[PDB]
RNA sequence: CCCCACUAUGCUUAGCCCUAAACCUCAACAGUUAAAUCAACAAAACUGCUCGCCAGAACACUACGAGCCACAGCUUAAAACUCAAA
RNA sequence: ACCACGAUCAAAAGGGACAAGCAUCAAGCACGCAGCAAUGCAGCUCAAAACGCUUAGCCUAGCCACACCCCCACGGGAAACAGCAGU
């Protein structure tokens, strides 16, 4: 068989990798912002729980950890 | 597929029919903005 | 008999048997070892199946 | 009457089972006798080789 | 482990083995043999200690005992060879096959299942119903939901005493 | 004899004993697949009152409906342990068995 | 593309990463060689049973979401517009 | 007619059953049990699809739901044809 289908995929992946290289600094700023919103969306999910259970503050001694940071 | 697989998958789910430029309607009213020619 | 629970059990005992649980609480043990499938169907029809008259009436 | 007839059919099948099981023990014992003989020779042969 | 002076399973029942020279006893002992010979002696001890017929090797009991000896050999092997991925696979597969044997023995002969567990020191465990990744977001939310439950329980008990106290005052 | 519970007699397998005096029982029924016209097991969970806590996970039990439910999910009581897990008694002969093999021969008591 | 020099790298140790035309592109178990042998080519045609997967092309080994020691990554993976073919 | 220890009819309550699409909605977060109570145990649902989002009146001798909105209607917004004819 010919490799014409492979050749299409080859070009797509090449142009994709090149696009990522050309915009890797903008993508890093966007990725950082998404992780911040992801952490906020996570904190809201937990706060909803204790508030809907009748508590007014977080359980004594509870600190929501940062589960999306590289550290 | 096997009978167990066909039972587990169920009947085939066919995607809801797409709506064309009329949004599933025979005609639409419009206001002309500009006229031109296309090749 | 869509409303009768039928449950199957493999290789739990040395010989095959059918057991029926009735609403009164009575249990009917039917030994089926050595019997053909047609004889099993005729046996349980006789002891626990509705006769042709009872069905004609319904 | 049908429950009693079914209980009698089970008793009949039980007597046929016990007769079938007795014939299987006599055959099982014959085989079990030969295997012990064969197994005893293989032990004596294996024991002599080790000795 | 059996003492090194233990004789091989093949030479333990030959007549007159106790009157031979000490050198001949060393040459027919575990000290002068490979580890596989020591595992055959371990398998024999477990059989007499557990199974009703120590000569029946095809029973589900004997297979569980044989596989348990292999499992212990893999664990000792991997204690010294921690990057041996081939034997790590054999251990995990063997543990899964003993659980599959123990399941079938528990379903068929519970009295024998109990003696196998006591004799071999196996703590039978029922499988978990759901195997799913406990990722960070799940492990944190589940922890918070347990803390919220514990706090709600405490508050509900302090709403029993205050109501109890006020009711007594009316009297 | 009347009861408000729909399922009057059901057989199932005990799958849980972590509740006090309550056995969690998986009951399977055959349900016809309308398109394939093949029967497939459909399983449902029932809580059964077990006063003596004699049920073990894996044994086949017979459940009887209560006159009225005793709890939100407890609508049945343990009526009989049909097949004790690993301790099955052959109903046809009355002798103990381990799978398809007898542990005591029926010829012992003739 | 050809010649020379030299580095990351190929090696060891301790951790990661988890991708290949990872393809013998031919799933596991059991069975058959008779009937119709059989689109073509390839590595002859089939049966039982089970799981996995597939449903025009392209968009797309992409977007978003989610998970991940991965932060120019991997896994899962669409839709709109477009074509009457591929 | 009134009574029928009843029949018919049919609420509430209890048990069971009961739409479609999406798993890129995979976890839900108290969803269980025992006890006369006190209280104790830590369970309950879920890849055989829970929880969630979106779409839709339905299984048509008819049925369900709604009746301007705030699911409800003390109260409030506000002043109501989704009764007929009509605009
Ligand atoms: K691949
Ligand atoms: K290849
Ligand atoms: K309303
Ligand atoms: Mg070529
Ligand atoms: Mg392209
Ligand atoms: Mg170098
Ligand atoms: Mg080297
Ligand atoms: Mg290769
Ligand atoms: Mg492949
Ligand atoms: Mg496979
Ligand atoms: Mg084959
Ligand atoms: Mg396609
Ligand atoms: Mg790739
Ligand atoms: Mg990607
Ligand atoms: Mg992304
Ligand atoms: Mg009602
Ligand atoms: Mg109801
Ligand atoms: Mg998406
Ligand atoms: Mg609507
Ligand atoms: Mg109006
Ligand atoms: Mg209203
Ligand atoms: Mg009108």
């Amino acid at each position: 068989k010919n490799v014409l289908k492979i050749r299409r995929r080859k070009m797509n992946h090449h142009k994709y990798r090149k696009l990522v290289k050309k915009t890797r600094f903008l993508r890093r700023k966007v990725q950082e912002g998404r992780l911040r919103r992801k952490q906020i969306k996570f904190e809201k999910d937990l706060r909803r729980i204790w508030l809907k259970a009748g508590l007014k503050e977080a359980p004594e001694g509870w600190q929501t950890p940062k589960i999306y940071l590289r550290g | 597929a096997t009978l167990n697989q066909m039972h587990r998958l169920g009947p085939p789910k066919r995607p809801p029919r797409k709506l064309g430029p009329t949004e599933g309607r025979p005609q639409l009213k419009g206001v002309v903005l500009c006229t031109f020619t296309r090749k | 008999n869509p409303w009768v629970q039928i449950m199957m059990f493999k290789n739990m005992t040395p010989s095959p048997f059918l057991r029926f649980y009735l609403d009164s609480g009575e249990q009917v043990l039917v030994d089926v070892e050595t019997k053909s499938n047609k004889e099993i169907m005729e046996h349980i029809r006789k002891i626990l199946g509705k006769n042709e008259e009872t069905l004609r009436e319904e | 009457e049908l429950m009693a007839w079914n209980q009698a059919e089970n008793r009949r099948l039980h007597e046929l089972r016990i007769a079938r099981l007795r014939q299987e023990e006599r055959e099982q014992e014959q085989r079990q006798a030969l295997e012990q003989a064969r197994k005893a020779e293989e032990v004596q042969a294996w024991a002599q080789r080790k000795e | 482990d059996p003492p090194p002076s233990t004789l091989l399973k093949d030479y333990q029942n030959v007549p007159g083995i106790e009157k031979v020279d000490d050198v001949v006893k060393r040459l027919l002992s575990l000290e002068m043999a490979n580890k596989k010979e020591m595992l055959k002696i371990k398998q024999e001890q477990f059989m007499k200690k557990i199974v009703a017929n120590p000569e029946d090797t095809r029973s589900l009991e004997a297979r569980i005992i044989a596989l348990s000896v292999k499992i212990r050999s893999y664990e000792e092997h991997l204690e010294k060879h921690r990057k041996d991925k081939a034997h790590k696979r054999y251990l995990l597969m063997s543990i899964d096959q003993r659980k599959k044997m123990l399941k079938n023995l528990r379903n068929t002969n519970y009295d024998v299942f109990e003696k196998i567990c006591w004799g071999l020191g196996i703590e039978y465990t029922f499988p978990p119903l759901y195997y799913r990744r406990a990722h960070r977001r799940f492990v944190t939310k589940k922890a918070l939901c347990i803390r919220v439950f514990q706090e709600t329980q405490k508050l509900k008990k302090r709403r029993r005493a205050l109501k109890a106290a006020a009711a007594a005052q009316k009297q | 004899v009347r009861s408000s519970v729909h399922a009057r007699w059901i057989v199932g397998k005990v799958i849980g004993t972590k509740m006090q005096k309550t056995a969690k029982v998986r009951v399977t029924r055959l349900v016809l697949d309308p398109y394939l016209l093949k029967y497939f097991n459909k399983r449902k969970t029932y809580f059964a009152h077990d006063a003596l806590q004699q049920c073990t996970v894996g044994d086949i039990v017979l459940l009887r409906a209560l006159p009225v439910p005793r709890a939100k999910h407890v609508k049945h009581e343990l009526a009989e342990i049909v097949f004790k897990v690993g301790k099955v008694i052959d109903p046809v002969t009355g002798k103990p068995c381990a799978g398809t093999t007898y542990l005591e021969s029926p010829l012992s008591s003739e």
